[PDB]
């Protein structure tokens, strides 16, 4: 009902 | 058989057995009767009167001698054996006893059984280094202020438990023979209950050498009379039993201390650790930062995993922080054309051979991407396919597609 | 048999600490040539010198009684005959603390209902089935999830109701009550949730950042973050931009946007003019306060 019916990743980390 | 191994074979905290570290060990003293041979007098009190029995101390005769070896020898109530200091070595002059363990020990107690009456002023000293600098452990005096510059009957402060305390307890002249002074290292210390989690007290119990200094002796006040000889001969320091109790400091990673190749006492480290006190960690086991063992957690040193491609690994604090305090071991100089922290994948310009496992030498085959055909050098790791430009059918981007002819342009190698 | 020498060191020693006792177990020395008359147990806190118990040679185990609850004892075992006492064997143990049996708990309060009065006040009402004199008092607790890892605020009440004050507007709170009679006390009642009423924002939007867009320099993007005191569900944002700061709001051009978006692209901007920015937040009860202007010049 509320559900979605390839996954892409995004990263972010400090130095 | 091993105490470090559990019933299934899992790691568990290792503690060496409780031992009297002083037993059978050479003790260096400042004074001993017999050289030259001198007379000493034993005082005995019965009712309201005092009695004196004078004997001779001869260093050469075994039955008449009182050497420093008589402190550390077996204590027998039937046949007591005590060492005896030179006659009348009253304040400022002192009599000291230095004991060298030659290793870090977690001291629980330091006890002294006296043949002569207990001193008016005595102090226990320890050494963190192997005898270079000395730090006080405990003071015993009638006047803590005037003698040892410490407050009399001072209560143990939570702010500084690593400080030596002075008391008038155990200093009484009675008993004139058989008097005992036993110092409990964790006595009165507020956080002693949570010792396993308290490094402040863990450092307090640690000592490599123990020095006991006898500063002032008990007197009746008859030494300044007309006859000085008879009186001054009846005042001396004598100890039958010296016990330094405590376990070998191995930070919970060893069940026993063994003498090494250079005849030095060292812990027999376990849980993949190394060091004289198991303070550091064995090479190639830097996957987790070093931590002392507790009752609930074994705190074993975690081994590195390089998939048999690297011999040396290093600990990264940032990676350990990014893993959420799990693992932080990064392999150094990855061999067989591999890359990554755990040396698990093939480096750019190489691909994995599915016929052989990751642990094998020939785990990564060379990715021979054509310089004019392929777009990049880095290819597909599971299949071995170079990134082709203009829809090239070649595995290494070497042959033009159907209908396509080879071109002069470096941007477009195949033209339809 | 053999009294020519002092007895040898015992083979093994094993302790077992309890609440007020220590079970000691041992084994005689390996050498049988030297006769042994008995064993001497020496115990005490810190040092083993405190007390001594002498037993016969036949004995192999002994439980040391009448001890302190959480104390650290050092036990010493010696083998003795007619000539004297042998070489000791040491072991240390920490006695188990004295456990006090817990009382049978009471029935917790029932019918716990949260009644929202204002943005900072919620009244809590509970009942007690045990009540048909007593010196029993009720305790109330409440906590919001923001900030993180915060603890429940406690408050004592002698009556069947309590007025909660000093709360944040438009934020979900969890409430529960317990009854304490003495050593006997009941656990927390069923959790009742109460969400505060919305309010006019009391803080302006923070982190106002203006930067020149790479590609189309005539267009400059404005970036903002929501204020700390939002005091409710934000529906929109109002951006203000002008060449002069000293001029009032009526002179400044109004550029309102949607609340779910925190970015807005501004097109057709004048050349060689210093731009100043001010952002405000929108709510159902009112509008957010004014913020400090930022300096940004165009080439
Ligand atoms: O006044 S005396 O007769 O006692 O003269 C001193 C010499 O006595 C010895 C030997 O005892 S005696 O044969 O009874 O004279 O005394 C020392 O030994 C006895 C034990 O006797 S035994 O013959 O060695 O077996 C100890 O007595 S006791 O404690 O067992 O009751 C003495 O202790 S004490 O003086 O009472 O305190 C002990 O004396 S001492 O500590 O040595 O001074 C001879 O000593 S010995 O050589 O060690 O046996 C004394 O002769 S000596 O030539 O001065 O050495
Ligand atoms: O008698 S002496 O010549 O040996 O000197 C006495 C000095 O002891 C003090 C404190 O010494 S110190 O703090 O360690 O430097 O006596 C005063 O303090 C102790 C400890 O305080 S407390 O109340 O116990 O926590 C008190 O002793 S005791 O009662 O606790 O056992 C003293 O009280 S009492 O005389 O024992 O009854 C207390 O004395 S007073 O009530 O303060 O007068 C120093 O006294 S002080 O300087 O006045 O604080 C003395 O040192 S001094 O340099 O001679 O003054
Ligand atoms: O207040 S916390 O509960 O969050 O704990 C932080 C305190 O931990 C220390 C030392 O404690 S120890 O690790 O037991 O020896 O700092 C070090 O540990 C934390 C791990 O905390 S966590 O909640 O388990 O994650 C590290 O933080 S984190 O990176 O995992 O988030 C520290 O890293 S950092 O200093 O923030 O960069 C780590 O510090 S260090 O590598 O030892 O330098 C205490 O810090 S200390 O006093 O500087 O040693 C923290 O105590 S504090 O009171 O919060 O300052
Ligand atoms: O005497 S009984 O018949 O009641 O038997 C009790 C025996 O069990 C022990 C050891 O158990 S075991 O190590 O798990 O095999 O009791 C202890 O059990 C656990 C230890 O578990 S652990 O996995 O080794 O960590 C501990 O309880 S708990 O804290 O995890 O809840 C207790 O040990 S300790 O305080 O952590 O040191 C202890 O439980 S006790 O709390 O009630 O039972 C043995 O007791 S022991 O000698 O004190 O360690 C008993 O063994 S025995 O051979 O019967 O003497
Ligand atoms: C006892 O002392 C004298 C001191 O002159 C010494 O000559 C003698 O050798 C000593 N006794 C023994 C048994 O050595
Ligand atoms: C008995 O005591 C005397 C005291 O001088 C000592 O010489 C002797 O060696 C002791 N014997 C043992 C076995 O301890
Ligand atoms: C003991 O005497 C020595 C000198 O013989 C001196 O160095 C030391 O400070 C004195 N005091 C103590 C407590 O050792
Ligand atoms: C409630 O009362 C008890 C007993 O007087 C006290 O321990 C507790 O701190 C009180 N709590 C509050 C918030 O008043
Ligand atoms: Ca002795």
């Amino acid at each position: 009902p509320c559900n979605y019916h390839s996954y892409l990743f995004c990263g972010l980390f400090g130095d | 058989p091993d105490p470090c191994s559990d019933e299934n074979g899992h790691p568990r905290r290792c503690i060496p057995d409780f031992v009297n570290a002083a037993f059978g060990k050479d003790v260096r003293v400042s004074s001993t009767c017999g050289r030259p041979p001198a007379r000493y007098c034993v005082v005995s009190e019965r009712g309201e009167e005092r009695l004196r029995s004078c004997h001779l101390c001869n260093a050469s005769d075994p039955k008449k001698a009182h050497p420093p070896a008589f402190l550390t020898d077996l204590n027998n109530p039937h046949n007591l054996t005590c060492w005896q200091s030179e006659n009348y070595l009253q304040f400022p002059h002192n009599v000291t006893l230095t004991l060298s363990l030659g290793k870090k020990f977690e001291v629980t107690y330091v006890s002294l059984q006296f043949c002569s009456p207990r001193p008016e002023s005595m102090a226990i000293y320890k050494s963190m280094d192997y005898g270079r600098t000395w730090v006080p452990f405990q003071f015993y005096s009638t006047q803590c202020r005037k003698m040892y510059n410490r407050p009399h009957r001072a209560p143990i402060t939570k702010q500084n438990e690593q400080e030596a305390v002075c008391t008038d307890s155990h200093t009484d002249m009675r008993p004139l023979s058989g008097g005992l002074i036993a110092f409990s290292t964790l006595d009165g210390r507020p956080s002693a209950h949570d010792f396993d989690n308290s490094p402040v007290l863990q450092d307090w119990v640690t000592a490599t050498d123990i020095r006991v200094a006898f500063s002032r002796l008990h007197t009746f006040g008859d030494e300044n009379e007309d006859d000085s000889e008879l009186a001054r001969d009846s005042y001396f320091y004598a100890v039958s039993d010296l016990q330094v109790g405590g376990r070998c400091k191995c930070n919970g990673h060893a069940a026993r201390c063994v003498r090494d190749r250079d005849d030095s006492l060292v812990c027999d480290c376990r849980h993949n650790t190394a060091g004289p006190e198991c303070d550091r960690c064995k090479p190639f086991h830097y996957d987790r930062p070093w931590q002392r063992a507790t009752a609930r957690e074994a705190n074993e040193c975690v081994a590195c995993n390089c998939n048999l491609h690297a011999r040396r690994c290093r600990f990264n604090m940032e990676l350990y922080k990014l893993s959420g305090r799990k693992s932080g071991g990064v392999c150094l100089n990855c061999r067989h054309n591999t890359a990554g922290r755990h040396c698990h994948y093939c480096k750019e310009g190489y691909y994995r051979d599915m016929g052989k496992p990751i642990t094998h030498r020939k785990a990564c085959k060379a990715c021979d991407c054509h310089p004019v055909g392929a777009a990049g050098k880095t290819c597909n790791q599971t299949t071995g396919q170079c990134p082709c430009k203009d829809g090239v059918t070649g595995i290494t981007c070497n042959r033009c597609a159907k209908g396509y002819q080879q071109s002069r342009s470096p941007i477009a190698p195949c033209i339809k | 048999t053999g009294e020519t020498r002092v007895p040898e060191v015992p083979s093994s020693l094993h302790v077992r600490p309890l609440v007020t006792s220590i079970v000691v177990s041992w084994t005689p020395p390996e050498n049988q040539n030297i006769v042994v008359r008995g064993y001497a147990i020496g115990y005490g806190i810190g040092s083993p010198h405190a007390q001594t118990i002498k037993v016969d040679y036949k004995q192999r185990y002994y439980t040391i009684e009448n001890l302190d609850p959480s104390s650290h004892y050092v036990i010493t075992l010696k083998a003795f005959n007619n000539v004297g006492e042998g070489i000791p064997l040491y072991e240390s143990a920490v006695t188990r603390p004295h456990t006090v049996p817990d009382p049978t708990p009471m029935m917790p309060p029932v019918g716990v209902q949260a009644s929202i009065l204002s943005h900072d006040t919620i009244r809590i009402t509970w009942a007690d089935n045990s009540l048909p004199t007593d010196s029993r008092y009720y305790t109330v607790r409440w906590k919001t999830n923001i900030p993180a890892n915060t603890k429940y605020k406690n408050a004592n009440a002698t009556t069947l109701s309590y007025l909660v004050t000093g709360l944040k507007p438009n934020t979900l709170y969890e409430f529960s009550v317990m009854v304490t009679k003495g050593r006997r006390s009941s656990t927390w009642s069923m959790t009742a949730h109460g969400a505060t009423f919305e309010l006019v924002p009391t803080s302006p939007p923070k982190d106002v950042t203006v930067v020149s867009k790479e590609g189309k320099p005539r267009t400059i993007i404005v970036n903002w973050q929501p204020p700390s005191e939002a005091n409710g569900k934000i529906t929109g944002y109002i951006i203000y931009y002008s060449t002069d700061v000293n001029a009032e709001i009526h002179d400044w051009v109004i550029e309102p946007v949607v609340g779910n978006r925190l970015t807005h692209q501004i097109q057709e901007l004048t050349l060689d003019t210093p731009y100043y920015f001010k952002i405000q937040a929108r709510n159902s009860k009112g509008m957010g306060p004014m913020s400090e202007a930022v300096q940004f010049r165009t080439p």
